[PDB]
């Protein structure tokens, strides 16, 4: 069952120039990988390695846009993208170690304060480079930064040196002097301090360069060539099994503590990525205590709303040519619009502006293709104390799987197996509809609610108004029996309060706006499409105005405040954030999430103060 | 059925000047542009689409000719200043057809209009 849901965030889309205005480029003299960073006070900063080597890009992710983004070039390419490279912060500063392909060791000292603040360029020899201590002969390929100010740097024949510029004898650092490397074979091997030998090295136990290692307190996890292997100064236990059908590979791997599941007492969480070229996958072990009552698999959503609602026609809300290239200009951020444009004025696919269908169908693919080939995963990265974040390869391009309310799980895991069933057999039914119709009943209801349907009529003769002009063209009447017979089978009272009065109705930002906004769409999305379930099963057989009087004056309300949102949503999402964000907000500008029940709480808080605005 | 007559042309010493005209009788859109393409007699056909979102010139003719469209409606003008007799040639309008190019022979749904023109020294 897939728990968790995905959030594409574009830092720059509620903008209508990308890319952000101060750019700052220092010389020295697509994409391949993105990350983000942690600082002493609380900000994220991200780095990219795009194209190969000479590329080393720094952005703030809180203020993307009016933060300056720092551009630094390299003189040498590398011999390795992204693995040859240790950033880390001491002294209020970062430090960037890397090795060109000309043997040369490049430390960069990039200050705090310079990331953030306004400055353009700003002088002083930051960046000091070492011709000596290496040699064309030995090239090496990795390097890990050691906590204490050291550098431990791998070769391909197995072998390492330490950098205090040089002192001799996958990798992470257990403890504080115990390094636990890991090979091509595979096997794993210890360090200490006692820098000369090794505690243990793994044998290839055959019957029983990447991120295959994960640390976390004395419990380390390893990937056979797939097999999860376990091990908890020990090094033994049990490997676990995978979900495979085509070949996958692994992205980056993160063992946590438990979030907060579905599941039984547990003891540990394991994040994976895999990714098929552009396509990704994001799964979590769930392990009970001492690694052996459990080993629970929980999927996700591996695509957003937006995408489904663009890919399976299943969007109703969104409204000639010209309007619906302002749908698309909206519905992808300006960066994809713009490579899009770009990419089709190479090809010389000059547009036919009015009455052209051939022009927009062109724009629609390349618009999807840009936006996968942009969302295509590099890394994870841990958010808050628990959320989890997706680096994307292009800049500015991020994912959030966000935990799933009960809504949303029951949204997204139809198939599997009382007012879930009940929300089942509406789904049933009203997937037989052409989107038409349901557009034409939401316009109904609509109307009912303005006015614009006569407000003498009787709710019985709204309702069989509605069926004579929109519901009275042909439906499978054997659906109608399914339907009705389905029915007969719950008690719908019941299941309607439970749906109704428990389950529906209850420091810049910037990236709170961009996470909130889309939270937020999602759910009120899910919350009318089940509104005009519910309102289609009261308009399809007539029910006393006596017995959901409260019931379907509620309903309306609610249908008409999702379909205000969801239409506020298509345009101008930076006012509709500045707004959402300043009504619920102290300084107005919104809440620092720390953990999934904050998130949620924060997105249930909106949809609160959504559901009780004044008509 | 709409059509797309054209005027302006002549014979003209080198160096002078002409204005060519085209305009369409029909609605069909505000949106299918109007290719000021040329044809020398035995060469194929060589070279303002979306109400002046863009321009695009030939080699040939760039800083000599100029292109001029009329906001929300389907006329285009060509000024042709410094004439020579490598500009001998016949002229025609055209009118796209879904997706389209400006550098190829498939740009049009209508052309027609031809026109004859000489230039002598």
């Amino acid at each position: 069952m897939a728990c968790l849901s995905r959030i594409d965030a574009n830092l720059l889309q509620y903008y209508e120039k990308p890319e952000p205005n101060n750019t700052v480029d220092l010389y020295v003299s697509g994409s391949e990988y993105s990350n983000c960073l942690l600082l002493s006070n609380s900000e994220y900063i991200c780095y990219h390695f795009s194209s190969r080597s000479t590329l080393l890009t720094f952005y703030p992710l809180s203020d993307a846009y009016h933060g300056k983004t720092i551009n630094i070039h390299l003189p040498n390419a590398s011999m390795n993208q992204r693995y040859t490279l240790t950033i880390q912060e001491v002294e209020q500063q970062l430090l960037v170690n890397v090795i060109l392909k000309d043997g040369s060791f490049l430390t960069l000292q990039l200050p705090l304060s310079f990331l953030f603040s306004s400055a353009n360029t700003l002088n002083g020899e930051w960046f000091h480079l070492q011709n000596p201590y290496d040699f064309t002969v030995r090239v090496p390929h990795f390097l890990f930064y050691v906590s204490p100010q050291f550098s431990v740097v791998f070769l391909e024949d197995g072998g390492l040196l330490g950098l205090k510029k040089y002192l001799k004898s996958s990798c992470k650092l257990f403890h504080e002097r115990y390094l636990i490397v890991l090979t091509q074979n595979c096997h794993l091997k210890i360090w200490d301090l006692t820098s000369f030998t090794l505690i243990q090295d793994y044998d290839m136990v055959s019957q029983s360069v990447g991120e295959y290692l994960s640390l976390y307190n004395n419990t380390l996890v390893t990937l056979l060539p797939g097999l999860f292997q376990m091990g908890t100064t020990f090094q033994n236990n049990i490997p676990t099994n995978l979900s495979a059908s085509a070949i996958w590979s692994i992205v980056d791997l993160v063992l946590t503590r438990p979030l907060e599941l579905n599941v039984e007492a547990s003891y540990l969480n394991l994040i994976v990525l895999w990714k098929s070229g552009t396509a990704s996958k994001l799964q979590i072990l769930n392990v009970n205590d001492e690694s052996f009552k459990n080993y629970e698999w929980i999927e996700s959503v591996n695509k957003s709303l937006v995408d489904l609602q663009s890919e399976h026609d299943l969007d109703i809300v969104t409204k000639d040519v010209e309007r619906g290239f302002c749908n698309l200009k909206s519905r992808y951020g300006t960066q994809i619009f713009e490579r899009a444009q770009q990419i089709l004025s190479e090809n010389k696919i000059i547009m036919a502006h009015n009455e052209d269908e051939e022009y927009l169908a062109n724009l629609e693919t390349i618009l999807r293709d840009v936006k996968t080939a942009f969302n295509e995963a590099s890394s994870i990265t841990l958010y808050g104390d628990e959320i989890i974040l997706v680096n994307c390869f292009q800049p500015y391009n991020h994912s959030l799987y966000k935990l799933n309310t009960t809504v949303e799980n029951w949204f997204y895991n139809m198939h599997s197996e009382e007012l879930f069933k009940y929300l089942r057999t509406l789904n049933g039914f009203a997937s037989t509809l052409s989107n038409d119709v349901l557009r034409s009943i939401s316009k109904k209801f609509l109307d009912i609610i303005t006015g614009e349907l006569p407000d003498s009529m009787t709710t019985v003769e709204k309702f069989t108004d509605i069926f004579k002009n929109c519901l009275e063209n042909q439906f499978e009447i054997t659906n109608l029996k399914i339907l009705f017979d389905e029915l007969n089978s719950f008690d719908i009272p019941v299941v309607l309060n439970d749906l109704i009065n428990n389950q529906m109705k209850p420091k810049f930002d910037g990236f709170t706006s961009i996470i909130s906004l889309e939270s937020l769409h999602q759910l009120l999305s899910i919350h009318y499409r089940i509104t005009l379930q519910v309102l289609l099963t009261f308009v399809l057989f007539d029910l006393d105005t006596e017995i959901f009087g409260q019931h379907i004056s509620t309903l309306l309300d609610l249908h008409y405040k999702q379909f205000l949102l969801l239409n506020l949503y298509r345009q101008d999402k930076c006012l509709l954030a500045e707004v959402l964000l300043k009504d619920s907000s102290e300084f107005s500008f919104g809440v620092k999430f720390f953990n999934y029940g904050q998130l949620i709480a924060y997105i249930d808080s909106l949809n609160s103060n959504v559901y009780n605005a004044s008509i | 059925q709409v059509q797309l007559v054209e005027t302006g042309g002549g014979l003209v010493r080198a160096g002078g000047s002409l204005r060519l005209s085209c305009v369409d009788s029909g609605r069909t859109f505000r949106v299918y542009t109007m290719g000021w393409f040329r044809q020398a007699p035995g060469k194929e056909r060589e070279f303002i689409r979306w109400s002046g979102d863009r321009t695009y010139y030939g080699d040939p003719v760039q800083g000599r000719f100029t292109i001029s469209r009329d906001k929300g409606k389907n006329t285009v003008y060509l000024q042709m200043n410094s004439l020579k007799p490598e500009d001998t040639a016949v002229y025609y309008c055209a009118a796209p057809a879904g997706g389209g190019v400006v550098y190829d022979d498939h740009k049009a749904y209508a052309y027609w209009g031809q026109g004859t023109q000489v230039t002598v020294s």
